[PDB]
């Protein structure tokens, strides 16, 4: 029912505040201390991500089970490229938050991290690189939610999502609107299809970092190094 | 079923 | 050097082709039986998409340290894409071989198999709902092999996807579709991708915890492929 | 080791 304008307003007004973290954490990064601030400021964005989520257009339209699907999908995938966003005039730094400014070598205080840090900062560097907009990110972030769990089938329910065909019609708006931004920066049209296509390929390496960090996150509870708060932990659970 | 609860 | 037209044309030439699992396998399927087939027939391919590869333009121009990163990335994601295309005129059923038709309920001798079927059951479907051309199949093929390891290890594989992405579009000006359908379907080809990479993940994790009940032979090109992400 | 055998091979 909206314009193009009008869908980027609307996902611009939408906006999820940039949380913090504790002001004065242990000092001497750990591994448990590290994970523990993490996990910390994960749970207390997925609060602000599921309201997030209600405003983006066309998502009060699913039904109640379409809509958890949707979520515990790429609850993840939504909040690493907000990592990555806000990291992108930080070249080999991570802002996890204003408070919180990880470089590269910070992340080796957890066993098995360094190597989706590295994935978080060359995401990063990308986004520099073409000088992804605002309008642009938020787009992108509504297509991960909308797209990345229409045909997942989640291994602790074994189903998927039901409403497929209204799915790909919002879809089909959001590249539109995709679309229509580059042609407002200029671009021709043979540049328009190029800059969709690189921004779209980005899509399946965060859903590669999703997995990585899925699994790692899952590792770290298994090995009681950081408590995992209760929505956190039934984000993480709606995945085994 | 929290995310269930939070969105209703 | 080429143009969009001697592009798909190299690209066609270069399909890998469709081959055959064993013909007397044992009757009841078990989580054994069933893993050993799928994992000689995945060992069978491997060198087949390994000259694939080679064929695909602008990958020999590569490094070989370069050129075992992407394969490292991609041989999943590759040889689940290949199976998924010739699955889409068989509703329900995934064609392993011509001589391997199995159905989700087939999958379920396999521990944690039936939700990776459905997966690649509900691409197959897709595909078919998209009416996706072989010209098309091969181009995504292509844009896996360069695309899937470009962010671990960069300019000159930009360029090439660049190449392969005016390609694409190339293909669908030469349908009839209008511009606004060009960047309506390319966008649903390339976010089927993330899909595709969704099952590469989801199946890695399935055949390392397989390796552990030992139910994994001694294929070593396979061993090497998924020691690659270990 | 044998993917590095394979590529260069003829
Ligand atoms: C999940 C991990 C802890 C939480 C991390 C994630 C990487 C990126 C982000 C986004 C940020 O906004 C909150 C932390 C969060 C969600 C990490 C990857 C490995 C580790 O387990
Ligand atoms: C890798 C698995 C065995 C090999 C299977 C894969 C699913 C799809 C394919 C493609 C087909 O061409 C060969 C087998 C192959 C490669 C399976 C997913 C779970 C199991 O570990």
């Amino acid at each position: 029912s909206l314009t193009a304008d009008q869908m980027v307003s609307a996902l611009l007004d939408a906006e999820p505040p940039i949380l913090y973290s504790e002001y004065d954490p242990t000092r001497p990064f750990s591994e448990a201390s590290m994970m523990g601030l993490l996990t910390n400021l994960a749970d207390r964005e997925l609060v602000h991500m599921i309201n997030w989520a209600k405003r983006v257009p066309g998502f009060v339209d699913l039904t109640l089970h379409d809509q958890v699907h949707l979520l515990e999908c790429a609850w993840l995938e939504i909040l690493m490229i907000g990592l990555v966003w806000r990291s992108m005039e930080h070249p080999g730094k991570l802002l996890f938050a204003p408070n919180l400014l990880l470089d590269r070598n910070q992340g080796k205080c957890v066993e098995g991290m360094v190597e989706i840090f590295d994935m978080l900062l060359a995401t990063s560097s990308r986004f520099r690189m073409m000088n992804l907009q605002g309008e642009e990110f938020v787009c992108l972030k509504s297509i991960i939610l909308l797209n990345s769990g229409v045909y997942t089938f989640l291994s602790s329910t074994l189903k998927s999502l039901e409403e497929k065909d209204h799915i790909h019609r919002v879809l089909d708006k959001i590249t539109d609107t995709l679309i229509h931004l580059m042609a407002k920066a200029g671009l021709t049209l043979q540049q328009q299809h190029q800059r969709l296509a690189q921004l779209l390929l980005i899509l399946s390496h965060i859903r590669h970092m999703s997995n990585k960090g899925m699994e790692h996150l899952y590792s770290m509870k298994c090995k009681n190094v950081v408590p995992l708060y209760d929505l956190l932990l039934e984000m993480l659970d709606a995945h085994r | 079923k929290i995310l269930h609860r939070l969105l209703q």
